[PDB]
RNA sequence: UGAACUCGCUGUGAAGAUGCAGUGUACCCGCGGCAAG
RNA sequence: GUGAAGAGGGAAACAACCCAGACCGCCAGCUAAGGUCCCAAAGUCAUGGUUAAGUGGGAAACGCGGAAGAUGUAACGGGGCUAAACCAUGCACCGAAGCUGCGGCAGCGACGCUUAUGCGUUGUUGGGUAGGGGAGCGUUCUGUAAGCCUGCGAAGGUGUGCUGUGAGGCAUGCUGGAGGUAUCAGAAGUGCGAAUGCUGACAUAAGUAACGAUAAAGCGGGUGAAAAGCCC
RNA sequence: CCCGGCGAGGGGAGUGAAAAAGAACCUGAAACCGUGUACGUACAAGCAGUGGGAGCACGCUUAGGCGUGUGACUGCGUACC
């Protein structure tokens, strides 16, 4: 605390408390008995347990139903009319496209929708995939998240 | 029939008026007049000239007839209060507090 | 993150000032000077409480002992009576009795002083 | 014309046609009740008991409320011992109406 | 010397009662002028029991 | 339910008069407080004077067994430099025989506005007359 | 300046009681003084 | 053995003496120590006795005396008692949060059974300092959540009726005006009543001291609403 | 526009959703000081309350209490770390 070290008054004769600074985390212009730092939240989770998590994720949504395995589900212009129709012709609103090979037209297509997101296979987070209404799968998808789910 | 009149900021106390605001509280304005007229305060013109103001906002604004006026609702309240700082012996310091007083009169004829 | 507790010490203060509503001079006002009426008054109602069973037992007591005597029977020859004859009624309405309906207490004494002798 | 009977624990004494309140009972609000156990009544003449519950005495009311009482504040607080302890409590209350009574 | 504790607003009203002021009561009207002044005081125009001592 | 307890404006008080002739001193006041605080009556409530009207008469006539009647030390203080006085009870007669038992029913009853209204209630009379025969004192056999 | 609806005596009490139990006394509220607490 | 770490009743008032160990509620009964003339709840209870002393309700060697202290009776609490003082016996009443009668909460071990939970149950416990263990309430923000409420009215403020053993929660009368946030998890500068704790405002003494060398102001006229203090 | 002292300040008029949004100005709480209503208070002593509790002033259906305020009186009660 910017300050100095002196006394503000006698600490005796004085009828006030004892205080030897301005700084005291019980005085003004100053204070906070527990400054934070900045540090590391991450918490480290398990290489199986992150695997297990996943898997136990997918297989939810399957019973669940949450989870649509389709064809090729591309776009033939990136243009976000076009998919917000091949969505609605399906009927579906809040929707992650994993798909097993990224696709500029696709992915510029979802960008700019908030319901429907895009991803690659190996770019999934259990928390997205759990928030997200509805998961839509590729074949290619599937068979390379199987194989590197092992 | 309200003809509310309020004096704010009065450098009057409202320890100090409250007296002449209690001695008139509750009579008809001709007593009244005399009673602040002849009554030995500076609260005692500081309240003249209210009550002289709401008689006038009566016939003015309002009604006319002043005679038959009584006053209701006669009260004051503290304001702001000024702070300064006074020396005294030994080097000490003391805060005199320059008390100001609201004075609020309704009169009417019922 | 700061967590200001204005809101939670007003609810706090006027709980409290609540509570001891109705006390003379700063113990209604002041939070500090009205928390300890408010326990105090407490503790004083729970002993109270308690102390409701006796002063009513002891005045039923006093107002049958009353009644006996102006009839001219002590009281401890009255609860005697009652129960020889099994009378089960208790000391509230036996006084309760003696108020109202005098002819009631005259046939109450008649039936004790008849089992005593 | 008044009775006096035991119904809860305590005993009532109670005229015709007013209202009592007494312990909770498993009775629906809306019910008629019956209390044998009359240990007394009284009129313009007078009738004790000999043996308690008379003979023939009763008791007919019927049942208006199964309420609970006034808020009660229980607080124990122990001098310079460091305890304070707070508590509610609201007692149950049955409420009846007595509209019969018998000789 | 000095209050062993602060006094109550109520023993402040109690010492207060007796400093209340009083009001005169006691207005009189001049015989030929017929103006309110109070009694021996002369007028504010400046008569006093009929004739005018002033002169100004 | 709910307690019955005495209305004082619903109270009737009777009136007796009592003799203390060949009375002892605290028995009798024993009587006359008991009287007093309604203790007789099925009425009585400790918040409320229950107790009857009783006017004495021939209080000059009060007897103690033993060496009271001259052992007997009365003290009082006037809150003075050394004011403290006392009196026998023949000092206490000689001069008014009303005050001895006006004190033996005041520390016989208990203290507080409430026993002071039942002392208030209780009229002595040094002598055998009373002009309170407009209330029917009727006498009290005790 | 913890708050007071702020009288004296006896005995007690962390051992010198305006507030504890008893006792006696005391209409409510200001003003000029002494300073035992 | 008690306080510390136990409240309650008696000793008038007194932790350590006596009876008695408060899980919570009910305007029920009983009893322990202790009381039954009253203050102040209960026997002016009975029988056979002593006491003439206010002993009871302070004290020895000696023959009721011995026995005198200081603010006020002050060595029964008082009134007062010649039995209302003391010894022996009996029968009755009062007497606590102690026990019993009814209702409500929960741990512990069990068996008859439900088996991640009810119990047709069974017995008990639940004063508690330091301390040890377990179970919960209040708030900021993050994911949930670009979801939901929301200018036909959020939050704060200000009263009310319910609700739980409780921190608090719910809806609503008025100001308010655009923000708040379900449930489950994550982290706290997360809950203030004292540390002669700090900052800002207001009581208090109190409309009291004081209004600052005891060189000394007044009168006629003038301006001004106000003149003893401004001007001639 | 009016009063007030060609002031300060306030009552009218207008602006503006709002003027207890008036520059001391968003929301406007407590300590503290007042106004009005109802009660208690000038014969009664103490951590100021509590259980009981009559009376008084306000409204209700019923014609008795029930709801709030005051609460004389009575037993107990020598604050907190």
């Amino acid at each position: 605390v910017t300050g100095s070290g002196k006394k503000p008054w006698r600490q005796k004769g004085t009828g006030r408390a004892r205080s030897g600074s301005i700084k005291s985390p019980i005085w003004r212009s100053g204070g906070v008995t527990f400054a934070a730092r900045p540090q590391d939240h991450s918490q480290k989770v398990n290489k199986k347990m992150y695997r297990g998590a996943l898997k136990s994720i997918l297989s939810e949504l399957v019973r669940q139903d949450r989870l649509i395995v389709v064809e090729k589900f591309s776009v033939e212009a990136p243009k976000t009319k076009l998919l917000a129709q091949k969505l609605k012709d399906m009927a579906l609103e809040d929707v992650l496209i994993i798909t097993g090979e990224l696709d500029e037209n696709l992915f510029l297509a979802a960008r700019n929708l908030h319901k429907v997101d895009v991803r690659d296979a190996t770019g999934i987070d259990p928390v997205s995939l759990i928030a997200f209404d509805k998961v839509v799968m590729t074949a290619d998808a599937v068979k390379q998240v199987e194989e590197m789910l092992a | 029939m309200e003809t509310i009149a309020k004096h704010r900021h009065a450098r009057s106390s409202a320890q100090k008026v409250r007296l002449v605001a209690d001695l008139i509280r509750g009579k008809k304005v001709s007593q009244a007049l005399d009673i602040l007229t002849y009554t030995n305060k500076k609260a005692a013109v500081l309240v003249k000239k209210v009550l002289e103001s709401a008689i006038a906002n009566a016939e003015h604004n309002d009604g006319a007839d002043i005679d038959d006026l009584k006053v209701t609702k006669i009260f004051v309240d503290e304001g702001p209060s000024m702070k300064r700082i006074m020396p005294r012996a030994k080097g000490r310091a003391d805060r005199i507090l320059k008390r100001t007083s609201h004075i609020t009169v309704v009169v009417s004829d019922r | 993150a700061r967590v200001k507790r204005g809101v939670i010490a007003r609810a706090r203060h006027k709980k409290i000032l609540k509570q001891a509503k109705g006390y003379y001079g700063a113990r209604s006002r002041v939070y500090r000077v009205a928390f300890q009426a408010v326990i105090k008054a407490g503790q004083y109602a729970y002993r109270d409480r308690r102390q409701r069973k006796r002063q009513f037992r002891q005045l039923w007591i006093a107002r049958i002992n009353a009644a006996a005597r102006q009839n001219g029977i002590s009281y401890s020859k009255f609860i005697n009576g009652l129960k020889k004859a099994s009378v089960e009624i208790d000391r509230k309405i036996l006084a309760d009795i003696a108020v109202f309906d005098k002819v009631a207490f005259t046939a109450l004494v008649e039936k004790a002083k008849a089992a005593l002798a | 014309m008044y009775a006096v009977f035991q119904s809860g624990g305590k005993q009532h004494r109670v005229s015709e046609g007013q209202t009592v309140r007494l312990e909770k009972l498993d009775i629906a609000t809306g019910e008629t009740v019956e209390f044998a156990e009359v240990l007394m009544i009284a009129n313009g003449e007078e009738v004790k008991i000999g043996v308690p519950f008379v003979d023939g005495g009763v008791i007919k009311a019927e049942v208006v409320a199964h309420g609970r009482g006034e808020k009660v504040k229980i607080v124990k607080f122990r001098r310079r011992k460091h305890y304070r302890k707070q508590q509610g409590h609201r007692q149950w209350f049955t409420d009846v109406k007595i509209t019969g009574i018998s000789a | 010397a000095v209050q062993q504790n602060k006094p109550t607003r109520s023993k402040r009203g109690m010492r207060r009662s007796h400093d209340a002021l009083t009001a005169v009561t006691s207005l009189s009207v001049d015989k030929t002028s017929g103006e309110k002044h109070l009694r021996h005081h002369i007028t504010a125009d400046g008569y006093y029991r009929g004739r005018k001592v002033i002169a100004k | 339910m709910k307690t019955f307890t005495a209305k004082p404006e619903t109270v009737k008080r009777d009136w007796y008069v009592v003799d203390a002739t060949g009375k002892t001193l605290g028995r009798l006041a024993t009587e006359l407080a008991r009287r007093l605080r309604g203790k007789h009556k099925a009425e009585y409530t400790p918040h409320v004077d229950t107790g009857d009207y009783i006017i004495v008469l021939n209080a000059d006539k009060v007897a103690v067994t033993g060496n009271k009647r001259t052992d007997k030390v009365y003290y009082h203080h006037t809150g003075h430099i050394g004011g403290i006085k006392q009196a026998t009870f023949e000092e206490m007669i000689a001069r008014r025989p009303e005050r001895v038992i006006e004190i033996a029913v005041k520390g016989m009853l208990p203290k507080g506005p409430l026993g002071r209204a039942m002392f208030r209630k209780l009229k002595v009379y040094a002598g055998n007359e009373h002009n309170h025969a407009a209330q029917q004192p009727q006498v009290l056999d005790i």
